[PDB]
Protein backbone atom coordinates (compact mmCIF):
# COMPACT_ATOMS: atom_id res chain seq x y z
CA UNK A 1 0.00 0.00 0.00
CA UNK A 2 0.74 3.36 0.86
CA UNK A 3 2.00 5.42 3.90
CA UNK A 4 4.76 6.86 4.64
CA UNK A 5 5.55 9.05 7.53
CA UNK A 6 6.97 11.65 5.68
CA UNK A 7 3.59 11.77 3.59
CA UNK A 8 1.76 11.79 6.48
CA UNK A 9 3.89 14.22 8.19
CA UNK A 10 3.55 16.87 5.46
CA UNK A 11 -0.24 16.19 5.37
CA UNK A 12 -0.54 17.00 8.76
CA UNK A 13 1.68 19.64 8.88
CA UNK A 14 -0.41 21.60 5.94
CA UNK A 15 -3.52 20.89 7.76
CA UNK A 16 -2.87 21.92 11.03
CA UNK A 17 -1.54 25.31 9.28
CA UNK A 18 -4.46 25.60 7.18
CA UNK A 19 -6.83 25.27 10.71
CA UNK A 20 -4.40 27.96 12.30
CA UNK A 21 -5.49 29.92 9.01
CA UNK A 22 -8.86 30.07 9.62
CA UNK A 23 -9.14 30.37 13.21
CA UNK A 24 -6.36 33.87 12.86
CA UNK A 25 -6.85 34.82 8.98
CA UNK A 26 -4.68 34.58 6.28
CA UNK A 27 -2.86 37.56 6.82
CA UNK A 28 -1.76 36.47 9.85
CA UNK A 29 -0.28 33.21 9.49
CA UNK A 30 0.95 34.89 6.04
CA UNK A 31 3.04 36.95 7.83
CA UNK A 32 5.05 34.50 9.62
CA UNK A 33 5.21 31.49 6.93
CA UNK A 34 5.72 33.83 3.38
CA UNK A 35 8.97 33.90 1.99
CA UNK A 36 11.21 36.83 3.60
CA UNK A 37 9.32 40.24 2.03
CA UNK A 38 12.15 42.35 2.97
CA UNK A 39 15.78 41.45 3.45
CA UNK A 40 16.08 42.18 7.67
CA UNK A 41 13.90 39.18 7.29
CA UNK A 42 16.03 36.86 5.28
CA UNK A 43 17.23 34.69 8.88
CA UNK A 44 14.14 33.41 9.38
CA UNK A 45 15.16 30.33 7.79
CA UNK A 46 11.61 28.69 7.88
CA UNK A 47 10.17 31.13 5.74
CA UNK A 48 11.91 30.03 2.47
CA UNK A 49 9.87 26.43 3.18
CA UNK A 50 6.88 27.18 5.45
CA UNK A 51 5.26 28.75 2.57
CA UNK A 52 4.57 25.59 0.57
CA UNK A 53 2.37 25.03 4.02
CA UNK A 54 -0.01 27.90 3.62
CA UNK A 55 -2.70 26.56 1.81
CA UNK A 56 -6.26 29.61 0.88
CA UNK A 57 -8.82 27.53 -0.20
CA UNK A 58 -10.29 23.70 1.73
CA UNK A 59 -10.23 22.87 -2.51
CA UNK A 60 -6.77 23.73 -2.86
CA UNK A 61 -5.55 21.99 -0.08
CA UNK A 62 -7.38 18.62 -0.82
CA UNK A 63 -6.49 18.93 -4.34
CA UNK A 64 -2.50 19.36 -3.60
CA UNK A 65 -2.32 16.85 -0.79
CA UNK A 66 -4.33 14.32 -3.15
CA UNK A 67 -1.46 14.63 -5.78
CA UNK A 68 0.96 14.95 -2.55
CA UNK A 69 -0.14 11.23 -1.40
CA UNK A 70 -0.16 9.78 -4.62
CA UNK A 71 3.12 11.00 -5.77
CA UNK A 72 4.42 11.82 -2.48
CA UNK A 73 3.72 8.15 -1.28
CA UNK A 74 5.14 6.26 -4.34
CA UNK A 75 8.24 7.83 -3.74
CA UNK A 76 8.34 7.30 -0.08
CA UNK A 77 7.20 3.91 -0.31
CA UNK A 78 9.72 2.67 -3.59
CA UNK A 79 12.52 4.99 -2.74
CA UNK A 80 12.40 5.78 0.91
CA UNK A 81 11.42 8.62 3.38
CA UNK A 82 15.07 10.29 2.79
CA UNK A 83 14.49 10.95 -0.73
CA UNK A 84 10.87 12.27 -0.14
CA UNK A 85 12.32 14.73 2.33
CA UNK A 86 15.24 16.08 -0.23
CA UNK A 87 13.30 16.31 -3.29
CA UNK A 88 10.28 18.45 -1.12
CA UNK A 89 13.34 20.41 0.74
CA UNK A 90 15.03 21.36 -2.73
CA UNK A 91 11.33 21.63 -4.51
CA UNK A 92 10.14 24.14 -1.72
CA UNK A 93 12.90 25.89 -1.34
CA UNK A 94 13.73 26.63 -5.25
CA UNK A 95 9.99 27.10 -6.53
CA UNK A 96 9.85 29.67 -3.44
CA UNK A 97 12.86 31.17 -4.80
CA UNK A 98 11.69 31.66 -8.47
CA UNK A 99 8.16 32.38 -7.98
CA UNK A 100 9.25 35.66 -4.92
CA UNK A 101 11.29 36.72 -8.39
CA UNK A 102 8.05 36.47 -10.67
CA UNK A 103 5.91 38.07 -8.66
CA UNK A 104 7.29 38.72 -5.45
CA UNK A 105 6.97 36.98 -2.32
CA UNK A 106 3.09 36.80 -1.60
CA UNK A 107 2.54 32.93 -2.53
CA UNK A 108 1.91 29.59 -0.91
CA UNK A 109 0.76 25.93 -1.43
CA UNK A 110 2.48 22.42 -2.21
CA UNK A 111 1.96 22.90 -5.92
CA UNK A 112 5.57 23.67 -6.37
CA UNK A 113 6.64 20.64 -4.19
CA UNK A 114 4.11 18.93 -6.35
CA UNK A 115 5.06 19.77 -10.15
CA UNK A 116 8.57 18.46 -8.75
CA UNK A 117 6.90 14.96 -7.72
CA UNK A 118 4.99 14.89 -10.65
CA UNK A 119 8.70 16.20 -12.77
CA UNK A 120 10.66 13.45 -10.74
CA UNK A 121 8.03 10.18 -11.16
CA UNK A 122 7.40 10.65 -14.39
CA UNK A 123 11.03 11.46 -15.55
CA UNK A 124 11.88 8.66 -12.95
CA UNK A 125 9.61 6.24 -14.53
CA UNK A 126 10.61 6.66 -18.03
CA UNK A 127 14.67 6.51 -17.93
CA UNK A 128 14.65 3.90 -14.97
CA UNK A 129 11.59 1.69 -14.83
CA UNK A 130 12.94 -0.58 -11.88
CA UNK A 131 12.79 2.71 -9.56
CA UNK A 132 8.86 1.06 -8.87
CA UNK A 133 7.43 4.44 -10.06
CA UNK A 134 5.66 6.10 -13.07
CA UNK A 135 3.45 8.79 -13.84
CA UNK A 136 0.61 8.38 -16.60
CA UNK A 137 -0.56 9.42 -19.86
CA UNK A 138 -3.47 10.61 -18.10
CA UNK A 139 -2.10 12.56 -15.44
CA UNK A 140 0.85 14.20 -17.38
CA UNK A 141 -1.93 14.78 -19.31
CA UNK A 142 -3.67 17.23 -17.08
CA UNK A 143 -0.53 18.10 -15.24
CA UNK A 144 0.23 19.76 -18.95
CA UNK A 145 -3.21 21.00 -19.28
CA UNK A 146 -2.70 22.91 -15.27
CA UNK A 147 0.87 24.77 -15.81
CA UNK A 148 -0.29 26.20 -19.26
CA UNK A 149 -3.95 27.34 -18.08
CA UNK A 150 -1.44 29.11 -15.15
CA UNK A 151 -0.19 31.14 -17.99
CA UNK A 152 -3.66 31.82 -19.20
CA UNK A 153 -4.96 32.58 -15.44
CA UNK A 154 -8.25 30.84 -16.15
CA UNK A 155 -2.09 27.58 -10.93
CA UNK A 156 -1.40 31.34 -10.10
CA UNK A 157 1.95 30.86 -8.79
CA UNK A 158 3.72 29.93 -12.17
CA UNK A 159 7.28 30.14 -11.05
CA UNK A 160 6.84 27.86 -8.79
CA UNK A 161 5.12 25.48 -10.87
CA UNK A 162 7.92 25.70 -14.05
CA UNK A 163 10.39 25.72 -11.32
CA UNK A 164 9.10 23.16 -9.04
CA UNK A 165 8.67 20.92 -12.49
CA UNK A 166 12.43 21.53 -13.84
CA UNK A 167 13.79 20.63 -10.33
CA UNK A 168 11.77 17.37 -10.37
CA UNK A 169 13.17 16.98 -14.01
CA UNK A 170 16.38 17.42 -13.26
CA UNK A 171 16.76 15.44 -10.02
CA UNK A 172 15.34 12.71 -11.98
CA UNK A 173 17.74 12.83 -14.37
CA UNK A 174 20.73 12.64 -12.05
CA UNK A 175 18.99 9.90 -10.25
CA UNK A 176 18.48 7.75 -13.27
CA UNK A 177 22.33 8.53 -14.23
CA UNK A 178 23.55 6.50 -10.87
CA UNK A 179 21.62 2.85 -11.01
CA UNK B 1 -1.58 36.14 -3.06
CA UNK B 2 -1.03 33.28 -6.04
CA UNK B 3 -1.28 30.20 -5.19
CA UNK B 4 0.98 27.13 -5.81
Amino acid sequence: ERAGPVTWVMMIACVVVFIAMQILGDQEVMLWLAWPFDPTLKFEFWRYFTHALMHFSLMHILFNLLWWWYLGGAVEKRLGSGKLIVITLISALLSGYVQQKFSGPWFGGLSGVVFALMGYVWLRGERDPQSGIYLQRGLIIFALIWIVAGWFDLSMANGAHIAGLAVGLAMAFVDSLNA
Amino acid sequence: VRMA
